[PDB]
């Protein structure tokens, strides 16, 4: 009884809401830093055709 | 693909005590058919006792 | 071919915003139209409470 007084499950509840919260916040900075479409996409024209005619 | 973990954790949260709500006003609502079944054999068994000659 | 950057990254995530604000939009009409069925029963029940004797 005392253990649990000290470790509620209303604790419990909020430290894993916690994580998952962080875990969403760290999921949309490591999102933003990794997006091909800044670096990656840098000629989106249509030479599809031009580079299948090189290949 | 964001995965929104605290959003789904909270929507299984909504979703059990949703459950529960739902379980308990069934429970209700069969709880009052047998009341009303109950008071339809008392009203027959007045007119019964009406009939016979016990007021 | 100047590619602009901020401009389609602003794009994208005006589209995004515009996206959840119609998909709200529309959850909310779904809502209208339920209650709408809902309110249009209760007539239907109130019609048949004034038939049957009870006001």
């Amino acid at each position: 009884g005392e253990k649990i007084k000290t470790v509620s499950p209303e604790r419990t509840e909020r430290v894993m809401d916690s994580v998952m919260e962080q875990r969403d916040q760290i999921e949309m900075m490591t999102e933003a830093l990794s997006d091909p479409s800044l670096s990656e996409g840098i000629l989106d024209f249509e030479d599809d055709a031009a580079i299948d005619e090189q290949l | 693909m964001v995965k929104n973990w605290l959003f789904g954790k909270k929507r299984k949260e909504d979703a059990d005590a949703l459950a529960t709500l739902k379980g308990q006003q069934n429970r209700l609502q069969a709880e009052a058919r047998n009341l009303e079944r109950q008071s339809d054999e008392q009203k027959i068994l007045a007119s019964k006792m009406l009939k016979a000659g016990n007021k």
